[PDB]
């Protein structure tokens, strides 16, 4: 039960796919910017580049306000790792302009050498969660996450953070969907992330993940969530 | 409209300082970068404080002070 897939989609995307001029530049968003070279990564089973992950977690970011949705800042991809391998003082400024605490719900895209995958902090329900398209562990994740945090808090509010009753945790190989190929973790990671952000629980397997790469591509150009 | 100075920062921990006027783009900068160290271009990209920059972009522009340092990482890809 989701949107369909009409002509005028079709058409559009197909004609996108087609190779020539990967530098055409075709849809500027969130000081972001989208060449058929960044769009092509949707294609058949391909490798998802950074740029269609940030402007994706953007969208949803965009699509929070939205009345009665939980509010959400997400973080840039090179979050994560420029935190996990240079500290905090390194991102410290990332995040002037922004309280990280005004939000309901925090979104963390991280890459790993050959990895896509999600952290979501939820204010809400007081715990960080990670999340493994390929059901693997990374508790550690949430523990820097947690010390983000911390130190934010000092950075910006100026006192410390409640640490008491915070939970962290990745989430269990069967407790969520499963990829099947190579190639769909920034595919799961981004519609986890989308299914979470409304509060919406969980629906889609490998079984909707063609139809989620054809209906991501149109989602971005045209700038609109379905 | 005078000169600042301005640090870009690889993750491979690297600085490398520039002078500019502050109202011209990034675009001679971010070349400049490319060709001296070299490196590729269409496979990077730069982030002042997390904020993406696109060669229009200018220094005045983008709010950057003087020592104000800019992110250059590698593309990044995955499953």
């Amino acid at each position: 039960e989701f949107p369909e897939i009409t002509e005028e989609m079709e058409k559009e995307i197909k004609n996108v796919f087609r190779n020539g001029n990967q530098d055409e530049v075709l849809s500027e968003a969130f000081r972001l910017t989208i060449t058929r070279k960044d769009i092509q990564t949707l294609n058949h089973l391909n490798w998802l580049n950074d740029e269609i992950i940030n402007f994706y977690m953007n969208m949803l970011m965009e699509r929070s306000k939205e009345k009665g949705l939980p509010s959400v800042h997400a973080f840039n991809t090179f979050f994560f790792t420029k935190l996990k391998t240079a500290g905090y003082q390194a991102v410290k400024r990332w995040t002037k302009k922004v309280d990280v605490f005004s939000v309901d719900i925090l979104l963390v895209p991280i890459h790993l050498g050959v990895h896509w995958c999600l952290a979501v902090v939820d204010f809400r329900k007081k715990n960080i969660t990670y999340y493994d398209s390929m059901g693997g562990i990374n508790n550690e994740a949430c523990r820097i996450l947690l010390q983000y945090l911390k130190q934010e808090s000092i950075d910006k509010k100026r006192k410390e953070f409640d640490t008491n009753g915070w939970q962290l945790f990745s989430k269990k190989s069967q407790e969520i969907p499963q990829q099947m190929n190579g190639s769909d973790c920034g595919m799961f990671a981004c519609k986890y992330a989308d299914c979470i952000t409304k509060d919406r629980p969980i629906n889609f397997t490998q079984q909707h993940m063609p139809y989620f790469r054809k209906r991501m591509v149109w989602e971005i150009l045209h700038r609109k969530l379905l | 409209n005078d000169h600042i100075n301005l640090k870009v920062a690889g993750q491979d921990g690297s600085v490398v300082q520039f002078k500019i006027k502050r109202h011209t783009p990034l675009s001679k900068l971010m070349k400049a970068y490319c060709e001296r160290q070299g490196l590729s271009m269409r496979q990077i990209r730069f982030r002042f404080d997390g904020q993406p920059i696109n060669e229009t972009d200018t220094p005045a522009q983008l709010e950057m002070e003087d020592e104000d340092t800019i992110d250059v990482f590698q593309q990044q890809t995955g499953g």
